[PDB]
């Protein structure tokens, strides 16, 4: 069960939940819930994937999403060694550190009537919140430091090393199944464009956006890195680029309550 | 009490945006905003943000400590304030109004901060500031007024009820963006109906001004008075850059007081008017546009700037000026169970007995605040104005 | 309950209208003017009725234990998938006439 | 030079989110006051609720480890140790802010 804000929501709907392009495209979509399935390429396991509805008030979905998970676990009723509905909760760095509902909800993690076997938290730490930098957003060293209060592990991973990012995802999910506690992943990345359409981010943060404007994407940087170490051959590297243009071309032209009377 | 500023003081404030320190240059998208602030104090066309800063600035010059805090409040959520400018080359910060205040010799200060992502702690902190220093001018701004429901405990238990419960007074200013512009249920309403439900015994002043100069006079009257009660202002979003809303310099230097009600500026003959529309907020400008287009000399649009306390004497004076008025319409953007209609339908007829029976013209009553489809909002706005005129 | 205003405004009272998501949540809010002060007297009925429109939720203040029984049972056994807000008593819990 | 001395209850300190939301303002430019001395009267109960249903933290005061702040757990039946902790905590606040 996923709980998340607006950033990257339609991307999650298509590549994670598995909804068809026609169903997504027909800001209302950015608040609705959805259901889908995930099959594994290198295995024979299947798992349902759900997205929960939420308002624009950041972090308000956190307690609601936990409750949805507990209700689904109680209906399956598999006992203490069960807890087979995993809560995957996404946050922003400014909202995770600043809003009190975040640690107020994590305080329910081990309680008798609220325990769901742990929650996997992902903080998309793009080191900015609209026009505010971390120096004015938190008195904590890292955004994810509420984890040290609850005796939970934190994994800070570089968003430009996708090998290290997939490893952390696996280890965090392995930790949750073995210890039944919350786990926190701080995905250290950046925000390429401004907060809205009519906003120059260099007006308020010029020095940070000197490092952001005109750099290789995570995809382009990773392809060039593999080709350099000899992990990808020249012929194999050309195929990955052709595949990136093929995925784009396919996606682009995808046009073709009553009262109980008596 | 006269709240106007001298012509000399107005030019001095405008010239502060030109007194940049040695080796400082503005970002090229902020430069024309600063250049317009220097021209406006002689030419006109003063927008909302500049009218608000002219008030905070003038108060700091007198010797007061002015504190403004909220999410992204230095630049402004709608890229409109720029109280602190940043040089793209050196990352050096410049606060023009603070420097001018310090050079007047009365230890005045203009302190602007970017809060953390918080409403409960954020607003709570600014209420505390007002209690620890009666002589300071404090304002808390919300990103959108819709997010202030996450600070409900502070609104209910301190701001609206503190004087009645403990005899503890506050002069906290709440700047809550509000306006039905089609941005959805969480970017449209600051819940006016909820604030007016907490009003009694003149507990706090609630207002929705329509002109930058009237906002200037409201803020200045509150600060220079001995009425130690909070001020809740429903601030605009699109009206920040509407050319018909801008104010002339004479509205800051010759106009002496704050206006509770603003009569219709386009009335050829008052004896020919048969309908009187009462409105509050940005909706005035849309109604006024339609009156000019259709040439309706039988309608008169009167603005209610101060919501609580009810300025029933000024509304009575305005309605007396149109002696052949057959009906009085109350027109608002907000749903029938929201906005200032529920408060005014109960109290206004009892305060003005000779007034005709008020007729509501608004959006239908809803569970939520506003639609999530932008095309539906535009259709509802057309239906609203059509209903008012026909 | 004003410390949970975000959940009342953004989910309980407005969820069906906004997203077509229904709930049958029961809010049991003690209310009654018995002289216990400003923080032990009102559940803010006026605020809940201000959020009502299009039969969004059922709001009630029953006076007898049997009527509270029938209200809870009607809500549970019906297909009206909307919330129920009940203003429950404090001193009336032990009134012999009730 | 104005010291905030803030008293809490163990059930309320751990459970209400406004507690860590306010402590997040401690080092920020417009909110810094040189540190706050927090006293949690941990009487190991909250009305009829015990700590096993009040928090998922080992100690009630564990939000301190999130903000990189020290915690002193002291026995309320040893007044010599209680006065010592009061002095050390106030000495720490003046030296590190
Ligand atoms: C139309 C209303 C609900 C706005 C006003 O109701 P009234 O007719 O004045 O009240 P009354 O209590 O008689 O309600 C009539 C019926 O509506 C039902 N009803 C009314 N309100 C509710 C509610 N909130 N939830 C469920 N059922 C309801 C009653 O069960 C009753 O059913 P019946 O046909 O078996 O008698
Ligand atoms: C409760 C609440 N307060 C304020 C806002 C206004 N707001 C929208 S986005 C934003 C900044 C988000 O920062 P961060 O959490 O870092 O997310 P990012 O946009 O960087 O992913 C704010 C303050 C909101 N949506 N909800
Ligand atoms: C915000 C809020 N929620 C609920 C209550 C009701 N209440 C009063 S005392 C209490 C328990 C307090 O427990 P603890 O914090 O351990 O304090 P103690 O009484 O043990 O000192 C509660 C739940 C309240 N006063 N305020
Ligand atoms: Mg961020
Ligand atoms: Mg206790």
């Amino acid at each position: 069960v996923i709980g998340m804000p607006h950033r990257g929501r339609l991307n999650v709907l298509f590549n994670i939940v598995g909804k068809p392009l026609a169903s997504i495209f027909n800001d209302v979509k950015y608040h609705l819930g959805s259901e889908g399935q995930h099959l594994q390429m290198f295995g024979d396991g299947e798992i349902k994937v759900s997205l929960t509805a939420n308002p624009s008030h950041l972090e308000a979905v956190n307690p609601v999403m936990e409750g949805i998970v507990r209700a689904k676990q109680d209906y399956l009723d598999k006992g203490v060694d069960g807890k087979t509905v995993v809560p995957l909760l996404l946050h922003g760095d400014a909202a995770f550190a600043g809003l009190g509902i975040v640690p107020e909800t994590i305080n329910l993690a081990k309680l008798r009537g609220y325990d769901v076997g742990g929650t996997i938290h992902i903080v998309v730490n793009n080191q900015i919140g609209f026009t505010t930098t971390p120096d004015s957003s938190r008195s904590m060293h890292y955004a994810t430091d509420y984890a040290k209060a609850f005796g939970c592990p934190v994994f800070h991973v570089n968003g430009d090393d996708p090998e290290a990012v997939v490893w952390v995802g696996q280890l965090a999910t392995e930790y949750r199944r073995r210890f039944g506690k919350d786990v926190f992943i701080d995905l250290v990345c950046y925000r390429l464009r401004g907060h809205n359409e009519a906003d120059d981010p260099s007006m308020t943060q010029p020095k940070m956006y000197e490092l952001i404007t005109g750099r290789e994407t995570v995809r382009a940087q990773y392809t060039e890195d593999l080709l350099g170490r000899g992990d990808l051959s020249n012929e194999d590297a050309e195929a990955v680029v052709r595949d990136f243009h093929d995925q784009m071309e396919s996606v682009f032209n995808e046009v073709k309550q009553k009262l109980p009377h008596g | 009490l006269e709240t106007n500023i001298s012509r000399e003081e107005l030019l001095e404030l405008g010239q502060a945006f030109a007194n940049t320190p040695e080796g400082f240059n503005y970002h090229p998208r902020v430069a024309p905003v600063a250049k317009k602030r220097v021209s406006s104090v002689t030419e006109g066309g003063i927008d909302w943000a500049w009218g608000e800063l002219l008030a905070f600035g003038s108060l700091a010059n007198s010797g007061r400590l002015v504190r403004l805090a909220g999410e992204d409040s230095r630049r402004g959520t709608f890229t409109q304030r720029h109280a602190v400018a940043i040089d793209p080359a050196t990352a050096e910060e410049f606060n023009p109004l603070h420097e001018l205040a310090q050079s007047k010799g009365n230890n005045g200060k203009f302190l602007v901060y970017n809060s953390a992502l918080t409403e409960y702690a954020g607003m709570g902190f600014e209420y505390g500031y007002s209690v620890g220093n009666e002589d300071s001018i404090v304002a808390w701004e919300a990103q959108f007024g819709d997010f202030a429901n996450g600070a409900q405990t502070i609104i209910d238990e301190y701001v609206s009820s503190g004087e009645a419960k403990w005899g503890q007074t506050s002069k906290l200013i709440l700047l809550l963006p509000h306006g039905y512009e089609g941005q959805g249920p969480d970017h449209s309403s600051a819940r006016i109906e909820r604030f007016l439900q907490l009003c009694a015994e003149g507990s706090m002043t609630v207002a929705q001004p329509s002109t930058p100069a009237n906002h200037f006079h409201l803020l200045r009257r509150h600060a220079l008075s001995d009425l130690k009660r909070p001020l809740v202002i429903f601030t605009p979003k699109s009206m920040l850059r509407n050319k018909a809303a801008a104010s002339a310099p004479e509205d800051f230097t010759e106009v002496t007081k704050f206006q509770s009600v603003i009569n219709d500026p386009n009335v050829a003959d008052a004896a020919k008017v048969k309908k009187v529309m009462l409105v509050s907020g940005k909706l005035y400008y849309e109604l006024a546009k339609r009156k000019e287009k259709d040439g309706r000399d039988d309608i008169a649009i009167v603005r209610i700037e101060m919501l609580h306390p009810i300025p029933f004497n000024r509304i009575s004076e305005a309605l007396a000026g149109y002696p052949n008025a057959e009906e009085v319409l109350f027109v608002q953007d907000e749903p029938a169970n929201q906005g200032p209609w529920p408060f005014y339908q109960e109290h206004l007829p009892e305060l003005i007995p000779n007034m005709p029976k008020m007729r509501r013209v608004s959006r239908r009553a809803q569970s939520s605040t506003a639609t999530g489809v932008a095309k539906v909002h535009q259709l509802e706005e057309k239906q609203l104005i059509d209903e008012a005129f026909e």
